[PDB]
């Protein structure tokens, strides 16, 4: 095979919380595009039990391999190298856009390049005049306040145009050799952070190793913070509807633009104000929209309305529902509570 | 199925029988991302032809049979299919992939022939190491004698052709000629260059730099300009992407305009080429079998805005851009191969036999 | 649309052109048998400016005689060249001073040097610049003219290299730094910090010196009474861009052509560039400086020719001459890209490239010359030879039998140069 | 009046700049006002003091742009009007005969040359119809706008392909293409690195000109001596559809600077590097039509085949005043 798509995941669950199954994001946008079998890694850390939650994947055919907690991404890739045979295709399962990935492929595959990435509008960025080759890559880390721009590049690309407010989508075609690099070497733990800065900084180290990095304004991944999950869904009831489609509800209230799928018993007069009606919710009363997160088992009555307050799993809340911004974590069975949008935890 | 790209913009009335396709829409917007039904490396060479990332003939050639070693080494034999004949209907369609990525050249087309009618030689008695190993070190000294001591011995012919003190005359990219004036100066020749180059892919400056770092005086000016050098102008010495049956050698757009000019103002006009470039075809001119550059890419930016910019909305307005021109055999005067200097009209006669 | 001031501040204060500049200023050396000043005064004329009003210091008399017998002397011109000299100033930042006091332009001039080598057509960036302007309120204080170049070009040595961090959707600039002698470039993140939407780090730009300007670029001349030329002076404004932002505006003319001789380096390729019609209209059989002692006929290879010349019996030029008025060429004589002046008298067998010949010079049989100036009357006697850049000036001779070393700059000081003026290699005094 | 001095001197230098105005008609016209303006403005009373005044600016002025043939042979024209004026009313020499009267009748005639100089557009237009024969492929070259009147003129009544080359070295074969096709012509822009590939599929090659020296070979936008090579090799016949006045007598190599180089910049721009220093690139923007590939001259009298433009000389200008 030329690729082998091998997919990343390192850290109730973090992964897969979401509308529809998260990694299935990735998975359906290799799915779209080729790709029978394509490798995953999943942790430790939350579980040895992510692919014992993978089993019910609406997929035709994967492949799926555990690892520990705190292993970095070139650390897990490093391990993953005995089943890696050819070309590389990074990805990460917090990605969810509408890539039209036959673009950076096919970069990485007319220049014959060495690390093709994907990027979007604190990382300084340079990118040459044509607007797609990269020759500078750094974060505020190895520099104080300036931009140490090596001679020899700018005599050979003068003009280069910077970037700095981009989203990575942390999809990263390399090359074998690459691979084989990482893994005989050992002091790296971060592609995104040790590697790609250090192949920027070699490209010219004849048999060069060009690397080039797409640019596009489409969609985002779903970065670290629980928070750009609400917008990720924000944008997806409209971006998955071009492929709500089948649940179990009760079409007699008012709201659209939601969390609207079967695993949950609601009534009317409610409103849905990008929220998340996730699995196992119920709310039986006269409630209203609340632009929140509801995990797993959710409940609520009594003039439920809310205000971006994060309900995580296992959701009780009664007694006066005022909620605003104020996250409550797992065993949420907490109804006297007005919360405010001050500064709350879990 | 490998699906087949759209055309660009209407064309011209007379050219109503030949494809133009667009730069920027490439063909794999509609492809499978693994390699699927077309070898990695015949979509990789594909999509960079068609992205114009590899230009002159020797060129495209060599990208192809480094693509079709990448094929033959990589290759898996069907259950109980043969191999003399799967190789070769499986190769069918990554040559209509490439004929739809950019119209295969002369030169391609002299590799494949070549190529099926080497595969189409093994028999039933060779393993699948053997055969393939075979075929990888036939495609290796093919190379090497057909693209490589070929312009050794080119070199070596037309360097006695080169006297001191006389403007020779080429026109844009080649390598053959390049290296004729490049061998030729390391001899001693104490000559100058006159590079002739034309719009929109300007492959003048290839040659040029090429050139002048290397030692030769260079003097580089545009096509519109050639009947003012070649009063001074004592040899000419093209390239020939092709060399047809008749004698009329097939080259870049201009060759002709060159070669009539420069028969006019009286200085013999030279092409030359390998041994490997002899399409067995012929035809008349310039309008039975060419190719079309993305016409989109004329538009020149002269002045403060281009003039063709809304190309589309008028509608009589129709651009184009051909690919190829054909200078008769009455024009030209040298055929320099690696046979030795035969003359244009005796193309069908050695170039065949 | 008021009338476009010049402040052709046309004398370079910092010496470079030593021992050449210490007999008359590099404002009238001979590029082409032209003097600089006419160059540049030709270059203002060009683009529709009213007044010139060239400031001159050192040898200001030579100038001032110099532009009285030129085109832009007669009443009939547009260009009014008011001239005006004083003798305290030796820096553009006291130049400005100087504006500061005599209050003379009003709006909108242009800090030529005297050695700018122009053809540029500044009258779109003039008009985007008054855009700039009355959109904003006058901030928009200076908009220099950059050329798009390559940085290999020969009229980009070692020393003029410029790195400019500009913004690109209104190409405003936001730090600039030469390359003296550095490896590695140095970009405070305030750039960014402002105003991240997008900048560039653009070294294909090769300087112009030619800056349009505001009244406010005097006031802020004579604010800071530190500041010693332009780029100094953009160097230490662009720092303080939060009190009185006061922001530059970088420019590029991709068609054109403009330099600034600033050595007999970048003076060779301006002027061996300049032969090569380069910078037309301002070639030169066009004859600006209408005068009948350096008109011109064209040729095959631009081989120029003045009236009078008499070259030899199998002579030949390559390319790229300039030949002069009543300058006679021996036999069997070999010229190539040379800049002949005019009345020379030039031996035969002699073979010349590159070379340069002002006026008056002599040169004798058998001379070898070689990429070398040769200013007035530098006559030389049989039998020599040159090496790249041995610049040898001012009424200087060299005796028979006589080679020179690479570098060899001589002159009749014995101080100034690294020989003395005799008839001999050694032993000049 | 100085005011003449200063008009003089500003006309000069923007033909020593650049070219002003640009409708080479509008330079001839601008040409015949100034004239005019010294015959209305200046000290003289004879005719050889006058014929010495406009010999006087005449040399300056085709010694400012040896290429601005326009202007030249207009000045020539105007001198070959005193000669013919003052010859029919007082009569070789040139006496002070008579006063005014001459001047007036120089006034007329010069008016009347510029009212025929204003209004030969429409001529050639009007004798289009006569020669574009329906379905014809016309190939143009450059942008001549002689020949996009005659062209656009003649397909109200017709219908014709039209072939365009564009100059390469500055490309102006797209204006008028464009030009062209704003009024439905059916027209092929092309580089013209393709004039002997796309020339078999030709009818008949309308050419501007520039200049029409006194051998019928012209001096025209660059390209077009190769374009008329190739268009009688395939032996098409072409048409230079010039107007009277871009007929200058002088002689094919009676001219040195014959062309008019440009700076090298348009062939291979600056920001190309190192590799300008050891090259020397022409950028030569007029080319040497010999007078045996053209067919037939379009003037604003008719068709004229070049053996006729001679005669054209001794009926248009003196004898002694090819030399101005």
């Amino acid at each position: 095979m030329e690729f082998q798509a091998v997919v990343m995941a390192v850290g109730k669950p973090l992964l897969p919380v979401g509308n529809k199954p998260l990694i299935w994001y990735p998975l359906n946008l290799l799915e779209r595009v080729g790709f029978e079998e394509v490798i995953v890694v999943t942790t430790r850390d939350v579980q040895k039990a992510l692919c014992a939650e993978f089993k019910m994947k609406m997929k035709p055919d994967i492949v799926c391999i555990p690892d520990d907690a705190d292993m970095g991404t070139a650390d897990s890739l490093r391990y993953i190298y005995p089943k890696l045979k050819t070309d590389v295709l990074v990805l990460s399962c917090d990605l969810i856009t509408d890539v039209a990935l036959h673009e950076v492929v096919d970069l990485f595959r007319a220049y014959d390049a060495s690390l093709a990435m994907l990027m979007r509008k604190r990382d300084f960025i340079g990118v040459d005049s044509t607007g797609k080759r990269l020759l500078f890559m750094a974060n505020e880390a190895d520099l104080d306040e300036e931009l140490v721009i090596k001679g020899s590049i700018l005599q050979k690309h003068p003009r280069i145009r910077f970037h700095t407010g981009l989203v990575d989508a942390h999809l990263y075609c390399l090359k074998k050799y690459i691979v084989d690099f990482l893994m005989e070497n050992g002091s790296i733990t971060s592609i995104r952070s040790e590697l790609i800065p250090y192949l920027v900084r070699k490209q010219f180290s004849l048999k060069s190793l060009d690397i080039y990095s797409f640019i596009k304004e489409a969609n985002t991944l779903n970065l670290a913070p629980y928070d750009a999950c609400w917008n990720a869904c924000r944008g997806d009831r409209w971006e998955d509807l071009s492929r709500s489609s089948a649940q179990i509800v009760s079409k007699h209230l008012v709201g659209v633009d939601s969390l609207i799928g079967p695993e949950t018993q609601i009534g009317e007069k409610s409103s849905i104000k990008r929220s998340v009606i996730g699995s196992s919710c119920l709310i039986k009363d006269r409630v209203t929209i609340t632009n929140c997160l509801l995990m797993n088992s959710v409940t609520v009555e009594e003039g439920s309305n809310i205000q971006g307050s994060v309900i995580c799993n296992n959701a009780v809340i009664e007694k006066g529902a005022d909620i605003k911004d104020c996250l409550i974590g797992s065993g949420q069975r907490i109804e006297a509570k007005a919360k405010r949008v001050n500064e709350v935890i879990v | 199925q490998v699906p087949t790209r759209k055309d660009y913009g209407s064309k011209v009335s007379l050219f109503s029988h030949l494809p133009q396709y667009s730069r920027q829409n490439s063909l794999t917007q509609f492809m499978s991302i693994p390699s699927s039904v077309i070898h990695p490396a015949m979509v990789r060479l594909g999509l960079q032809y068609s992205q114009g990332l590899v230009s002159g003939s020797n060129a495209r050639c060599i990208a192809l049979l480094r693509a079709l070693q990448q094929v033959i080494q990589d290759y898996t034999t069907p259950p109980n299919e043969e191999l003399s004949r799967d190789l070769v209907n499986k190769l069918k369609p990554y040559m209509s992939f490439l004929t739809q990525c950019r119209p295969l050249s002369a030169s391609m087309h002299n590799a494949i022939k070549f190529l099926n009618k080497e595969i189409t030689s093994v028999g039933s008695s060779k393993r699948e190491e053997e055969a393939k190993s075979e075929l990888r070190a036939a495609i290796d000294r093919y190379v090497q004698e057909k693209i490589v001591l070929a312009a050794q011995a080119i070199s070596r012919f037309a360097y006695q052709k080169i006297s001191n003190g006389d403007v020779i005359l080429v026109y844009g990219c080649s390598s053959l000629v390049s290296r004729i004036l490049q061998e030729a100066w390391t001899e001693g020749r104490r000559f100058r260059v006159v590079v002739v180059d034309s719009r929109p892919w300007l492959e003048g400056r290839h040659t040029l730099r090429s050139l002048v770092h290397a030692g030769v005086p260079a003097s580089y000016l545009l096509i519109p300009a050639a009947s003012y050098v070649l009063p001074e102008v004592s040899k000419v010495l093209l390239g020939a992407h092709a060399l047809l049956a008749n004698g009329s050698v097939m080259s870049r757009v201009g060759t002709a305009q060159l070669a009539l000019v420069a028969r006019a103002h009286n200085v013999p006009v030279l092409v030359c080429c390998e041994t490997y470039k002899f399409c067995e075809r012929v035809q008349t001119d310039a309008f039975v079998s060419n190719e079309l550059d993305d016409p989109d890419d004329l538009q020149c930016k002269r002045g403060e805005h281009v003039a063709l910019a809304n190309w589309q909305n008028h509608a009589s307005l129709r651009l184009l851009n051909l690919v190829y021109d054909v200078t008769p055999p009455e024009l030209v005067d040298l055929v320099i191969t690696e046979l030795g200097m035969i003359p244009c009209s005796s193309v069908p006669v050695v170039l065949r036999v | 649309p008021p009338p476009l001031q010049a402040v052709l501040v046309a004398d370079s204060f910092d010496r470079r052109f030593f021992p050449i500049s210490k007999d008359q200023p590099r404002v009238l050396l001979p590029l082409a048998n032209v003097a600089l000043i006419d160059y540049t005064l030709e270059f203002l004329t060009a683009t529709g400016v009213q007044e010139t009003f060239v400031f001159c210091c050192w040898k200001a008399a030579q100038i001032k005689e110099h532009l009285l017998k030129s085109k832009w002397c007669r009443p009939t011109s547009l260009n009014v060249v008011r001239i005006i000299t004083s003798e305290l100033y030796r820096s553009l930042g006291d130049v400005l001073r100087d504006v500061d006091a005599k209050a003379l332009v009003r709006s909108d001039f242009l800090l030529v040097y005297g050695d700018v080598i122009s053809n540029i057509n500044i009258t779109r960036a003039l008009e985007e610049h008054r855009l700039r302007r009355k959109l904003e309120k006058n901030v928009s204080v200076m908009t220099m003219i950059f050329k798009e170049s390559s940085p290999s070009h020969p009229t980009r040595c070692h020393e003029d290299n410029v790195v400019v961090a500009v913004d690109s959707t209104t190409n405003r600039v936001l730090h600039f730094q030469k390359t003296q002698g550095l490896r590695r470039f140095a970009f405070p993140l305030s750039l960014f910090q402002g105003s991240s939407d997008g900048v560039e780090v653009r070294y294909d730009l090769l300087d112009c010196h030619i800056s349009i300007c505001s009244p406010q670029v005097a006031q802020l001349f004579t604010d800071n009474f530190d500041y010693q030329t332009r780029d100094d002076f953009v160097r230490g404004l662009l720092v303080n861009e939060e009190i009185l932002g006061n922001q530059i505006h970088m420019h590029v003319t991709a068609k054109e052509y403009g330099a600034r001789v600033s050595n007999l380096h970048m003076y060779s390729a301006v002027c061996a560039d300049v032969i090569r019609r380069w910078v037309y209209p301002l070639t030169p059989e066009a004859n600006f400086t209408d005068s009948t002692t350096q008109s011109c006929t064209h040729s095959r290879h631009n081989i120029y020719r003045g009236p009078e010349v008499s070259l030899g019996h199998g002579s030949i030029l390559e390319e790229n001459v300039l030949l002069g008025s009543g300058t006679v060429i021996g036999s069997n004589c070999f010229i190539t890209n040379s800049v002949i002046g005019p009345g020379c008298h030039i031996g035969d067998n002699v073979v010349l490239d590159q070379t340069y010949l002002w006026q008056g010079v002599r040169v004798a049989a058998g001379a070898q010359i070689h990429q070398s100036l040769l200013c007035d009357n530098a006559e030389v006697k049989e039998r020599v030879t040159l090496k790249p850049r041995s610049v040898l000036t001012s009424q200087v001779v060299v005796g028979p039998n006589i080679t020179l070393p690479e570098g060899s700059v001589i002159s009749l000081h014995p101080p100034d140069a690294e020989e003395d003026e005799d008839d001999g290699e050694f032993s000049d005094d | 009046g100085s005011e003449l001095s200063e008009r003089i001197e500003s006309f000069v230098e923007t033909l020593k700049r650049g070219g002003g105005p640009r409708s080479s008609e509008e330079m001839a016209r601008e040409t015949l006002g100034l004239l005019r303006q010294i015959i209305t403005d200046h000290r003289w009373s004879n005719a050889g003091e006058l014929m010495e005044l406009i010999r006087r600016e005449g040399r300056r002025m085709t010694a400012a742009q040896p290429s601005e043939t326009t202007v030249g042979n207009m000045v020539r024209r105007v001198l070959k009007i005193i000669r013919e004026e003052y010859g029919r009313l007082h009569g070789n020499e040139d006496f002070s005969f008579h006063y005014a009267q001459l001047q007036s009748n120089i006034i007329e005639a010069i008016n009347e040359l510029l009212v025929e100089l204003e209004g030969t557009m429409e001529n050639i237009a009007a004798q289009a119809l006569e020669h574009i024969h329906s379905n014809e492929v016309i190939m143009t070259i450059g942008f001549s706008r002689t020949v996009e009147a005659f062209l656009k003129e003649a397909a109200r009544k017709r219908k014709f392909h039209v072939i365009v080359a564009e100059c390469a070295p500055f490309c102006q074969g797209h204006e008028m293409a464009v030009n062209l096709s704003k009024a439905g012509i059916e027209t092929t822009v092309m580089t013209d690195a393709a004039i002997f590939a796309v020339m078999s599929r030709v009818n008949k090659v309308i050419i501007g000109t520039k200049t029409i020296l006194a051998n019928g070979a012209l001096r025209a936008v660059t390209g077009t001596h190769t374009l008329a090579l190739a268009a009688k090799h395939h032996s098409t016949p072409l048409i230079v559809c010039a107007p009277m006045f871009k007929l200058s007598p002088q002689f094919p190599n009676e001219e040195d600077s014959f062309h008019k180089f440009v700076a090298p910049e348009e062939v291979l721009p600056f920001t190309e590097g190192d590799i300008l220093e050891k090259v020397s690139v022409h950028c030569p923007v007029f080319d040497y039509v010999p007078p045996e590939l053209i067919t037939l001259f379009i003037s604003n009298i008719g068709g004229n085949a070049p053996s006729y433009i001679y005669r054209l000389m001794s009926e248009l200008y003196h004898p002694d005043d090819h030399v101005l």
